[PDB]
């Protein structure tokens, strides 16, 4: 029955605050670096960390994450380097999900990188070009391997689509946006499910946290992680330090 | 019959086509959708695109019998569809002239559209003049530095122009703009694709503007040769000259039909863009069809002599087809589209776009094959004058 | 079907009398080779199988009827008259010239020629005959001016590409009256085998008329479509006059249509008051220029004045005969257009229709938007578009700013 | 009546030799110069003289002309510094007939060209854009004013258009071009009785005398250019060998 990330939603509602949720691309500035980092999200407070797989035709990323995915990809990332990111992640105690564009799921094959996530210790799948009119195949692999799907919605949702997104997600809703269109756009998924809510919104800051964790089960953090790991770890560090108390 | 399913999809369980978007785009994806549905047998719609076509347009486009190509076609009958004598030069004026009617009909004010060396964003400018329709072109850095003239013919137009700077700034990136721009504008902007790719509708709407060079077709060769023809040809990029000119042909078992893709170099040597010979099936740009991809799934460089025949996917309707066993694609490389080229200007004054070479080369290929008689329809997709300069370096005449 | 002869000249090429406008103003080294052509002309365009033989390319290599487009989009900047475009721009190869080349061509193999010879000044004439040389397998020679052929590096390369030889001019100013001096000289040596494809509706008796008849038909099919489209005959119908092919191809059809003003645009350039210009009518006078007596541009002694235009195609000294007989006769009026007129017409053609027209075309339009000023709201005129504009995108770019420095 | 070369023709027949027919262009190196060579062909020994128009748009001119030509408009040449080396050519004790193109006739008008013609001397006109067919205002100014018309003749001239010519013209017929003129020639004797001057790019002696031999006139052009490139001096030498050719015996 219960979600995936359930308990960790839970444990953050019960102790008064948000999750913070943290995105980092695979393979920048190079494999082992990446890693290096998403084990520092850990030990600095990342509740949950989005693992990126990097593709080479990225529509919703911005200029910063799109810059560091185009880097990782001249370095020779493979997918593979994403799982063992995952794994790592979870021996350091962390909790994983992979965010990926749909062609490389395609090409690895749906039910096989479900079975290989799950076995990494993966907790689910962020589909950023995937829809639910789309994903037959991946229902299937999501409840198989007991994954979590967090499908996207946004400002423009129609509310029959808005209500289709969210009866198919499990774990999260992510509710990308790109001033009150985030809590109007949450605001809309509370009325008709209790599911966790996730929201991005270029967060560069803890005052900008704490203004998302008011509204929002989860404030997920991507652009603002990549410039600082471009500085140093030791600047990511801080940063999520900053993030994780703006979350509270 | 030949049509897809509701959400998109050629074949049932295979599974061509459909949506493979973010759903940041599907609130502007339906609106075109039952915009398409409601004027497509709307008959006010139906006349303002045929009373265009046939004044401004210059349709129906002539079916020439190419009889000094024979010889070289092992005695075939050679017939040429003219689209290059279409107004701008290529069949891409009947996917423009279709997608902006549309876009004046749902009260959009905008119009973008994506480009390569130049051909769709002249195209698209053109139809959005003639209507009145604000006009941006997306176009690759890579693609505007070396294409200015094409840039000025846009903005003498009406239209902008905006180079591109992100990924490998080409085609694939402008496309990829293109879709950004449509999802913060989708209030006022429509997007006119320039193939029959893309998500749902794109494939359909695009074909049925297209369809036009193959109805016309074949009523002309009929009345010429008096007989359906043994084979219809035609270049394959993305798709839409091709499947304009195939889809009349569909229901007659004895015509073979061919596209022809680009081979570069030859498939072996992996400078190509060869997506049915050398590609995999993958979801790209809202559609599932065959990609030249790495094994992760990756986009990867094409190679053409042909700027036209670049992109990487192809469309939907074609991988259908391909799977049914209705239609054969085939490589030809850059040596063989050149040499029909230069053939063709000597043997009938007619100076073809290089993707269109493909095609006449295929088709003297399949003539040999047919024999003595054989009567052959190739679509000529557009006019060589773009081409000019880099026929005349490949053949050592500057 | 032979169309009547009521407006053709006497058997010596005159139009409106025996000592007219017109004639054979050439050295008698060239009649056995002129009397031989108008021989077989005066054959082959009452043979209804010629006829059929061009008919046939017309409309499968060619892709005649041009259709007619009414502009509608212009109406505001010509006193909301309505401009109806006769479209030879969708012609094969981008102008009315591929009606010409078909017909000679066509006619050199009726004789048994095998080679043909022509000369252009920027090129376009050039293109077009190699064109019909390539589909109708006869070796193409092009004399073109030194200065031309180092300045169109694209359309020396469109003529080889079609199989033509292109024999740049050296001698002289190595211009286009230096390769017109070599094609009649080549002309002459070989006559047995050689036609020379006359390029607008000028020269000696025949070409005027038969370059002309090869034109009629821009007229024929615009007067049948205007009266589908508008119910009724053009109040004018109008074109661009270099040597007046196509403007005598469009007007040929409504000459007995006494309710119908024609009027020819003409290249006035920086200005007629300037010196700098090409307006024949206009600031010319009578004279015998390239085998015809017509009107032209001539000095007190009777030298040829250079022209200039913005346009190549316009930028000839004389006009063909049978338009000086038909301002003689009061039947077509003949008016100035500017460089600026005609650049301001080419921008807002393509901003408001999205057809980028020749320069040349761009004249008539720009007279098109003032006579419609003249004639007040809803009338009905038909400028003949007499080519697209793809070879004048760099001229017309650097007009208007659109490539810097 | 008889043409005004008649008498010149009838002389040089006496005297068992061709006449020497030289051109010269008005303005070429510039007017002075052009008078001062045409002066001299008068003195060493030319018959007639050629006294060209030079014109905009020459078809018949040769490469060698055709560069003077153009020279001499460059420097500002008139028609009218033309009637003036008529003039001083038969001040010399000269014949000049003019050589022409047709429109700078046309412009100055036929009738007054042909009347300013006489009055300056000249003795007719050589019209080589000029056929019959188009001649009638000529034909009557040249009547009126009693001025010779040479119109020219050439290889491929069908037998009625050389009927017409020759029967058109008066004084003598400019037969133009290896045995295409001797045939030419003898295709004229055969219908007329008018003197034949033959042109075929003569620039020695040798040629000279072989045309001689058939025709009663030696017309020569570009190599008396050619020399007055060279300077007076050479002109004068080449005019002299040209006259010793024309004089078989
Ligand atoms: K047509
Ligand atoms: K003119």
């Amino acid at each position: 029955e219960a979600s995936r990330l359930g308990p960790v939603f839970d444990s953050c509602r019960a102790n008064n605050r948000a999750a913070l949720i943290g995105y980092l691309p695979t393979g920048y500035p190079d494999v082992p670096a990446s890693v290096a980092a998403m084990t520092a999200l850990v030990e600095s407070g990342c509740d949950i960390i989005e693992v990126g797989v990097p593709y080479s035709d990225p529509g919703m990323d911005g200029p910063t994450i799109a810059r560091a995915t185009e880097a990782a990809l001249r370095g020779g990332v493979r997918v593979r380097d994403t799982l063992a990111a995952v794994e790592a992640i979870s021996i350091a105690g962390g909790r994983a999900v992979v965010m990926t564009y749909w062609n490389p799921v395609l090409r690895y094959g749906v039910d096989a990188f479900a079975r290989d996530l799950a076995a990494a210790g993966g907790l689910g799948l962020i589909t950023p070009d995937l829809i639910p009119d789309e994903a037959q195949q991946w229902l299937a692999a999501s409840e198989e391997h007991r994954l979590d799907r967090i499908f996207l919605v946004a400002p423009s949702s129609t509310p029959e689509r808005l209500a289709a997104t969210v009866e198919a997600s499990r774990g999260f809703v992510y509710a990308a946006s790109t001033s009150q269109a985030a809590p109007e756009l949450v605001g809309r998924v509370k009325a008709v499910s209790d599911i966790p809510v996730g929201v991005g919104l270029g967060v560069r800051s803890r005052a900008q946290a704490a203004q998302i964790a008011q509204y929002a089960d989860g404030v997920i953090v991507g652009s603002a992680l990549v410039t600082a790991l471009t500085e140093g770890l030791p600047r990511l560090r801080a940063l999520t330090g900053e993030l994780a108390a703006g979350v509270r | 019959s030949h049509d897809p399913d509701s959400g998109g999809h050629f074949g049932g369980p295979s599974g061509w086509g459909g949506r493979y978007v973010p759903e940041a785009l599907m609130a502007v994806i339906e609106e075109v959708t039952a915009a398409y549905q409601k004027e497509r047998v709307s008959q006010d719609f139906l006349d303002d695109l045929d009373r265009l076509q046939a004044n401004y347009a210059g349709r129906p486009s002539p079916l020439y019998e190419a009889t000094r190509l024979s010889q070289h076609a092992g005695s075939a009958r050679i017939f040429l569809k003219r689209e290059d004598l279409n107004h701008t030069g290529s069949h891409k004026i009947n996917n423009v002239l279709g997608q902006a009617l549309l876009a004046r009909r749902m009260g959009k004010t905008r119009v973008i559209a994506e480009t390569g060396a130049g051909q769709h964003g002249v195209a698209t400018a053109t139809a959005c003049a003639l209507l009145g329709l604000d006009c941006v072109i997306y176009m690759g850095g890579i693609d505007t530095a070396r294409q200015a003239l094409n840039v000025a013919r846009m903005r003498l137009l009406g239209a902008e122009v905006v180079a591109v700077q992100t990924g490998s700034k080409t085609l694939k990136d402008a496309i990829n703009e293109a879709f950004r721009d449509w999802v913060a504008n989708a209030d006022n902007t429509y997007y006119c694709f320039g193939t029959a790719a893309g998500p749902h509708p794109f494939p359909t709407m695009v074909r049925d503007f297209q369809r036009i060079i193959g109805m016309e077709a074949r009523v002309q060769i009929q009345g010429q040769a008096g007989r359906l023809p043994d084979a219809v040809v035609a270049c394959v990029g993305g798709g839409s000259n091709a499947i304009g000119i195939f889809h009349a042909f569909l229901d007659d078992p004895g015509v073979r039909l061919v596209g022809f893709e680009a081979a570069g170099d030859g498939v072996e040597t992996g400078r190509h863009a060869a997506t049915f010979t050398a590609g995999s099936p993958g979801a790209f740009h809202g559609s599932f069809s065959y990609l030249l991809q790495d094994e992760d799934g990756q986009t990867i460089e094409s190679h053409s002599i042909s700027a036209g025949l670049d992109y990487p996917g192809v469309g939907p309707e074609h991988a259908w087809l391909k799977e049914a066993g209705r239609v054969d694609y085939r490589p030809i490389t850059d040596s063989e589209a050149m040499d029909a080229f230069g053939l063709l200007c000597r043997m009938e004054g007619i100076i073809p776009a290089i993707e269109s070479a493909h095609a006449v080369a295929g088709a003297l290929k399949l003539g040999v094959e047919l024999g003595r008689g054989a009567v052959i329809v190739v679509n000529l997709s557009g006019r060589g004058d773009k081409d000019v300069e880099t026929a005349a370096k490949w053949f050592g005449l500057l």
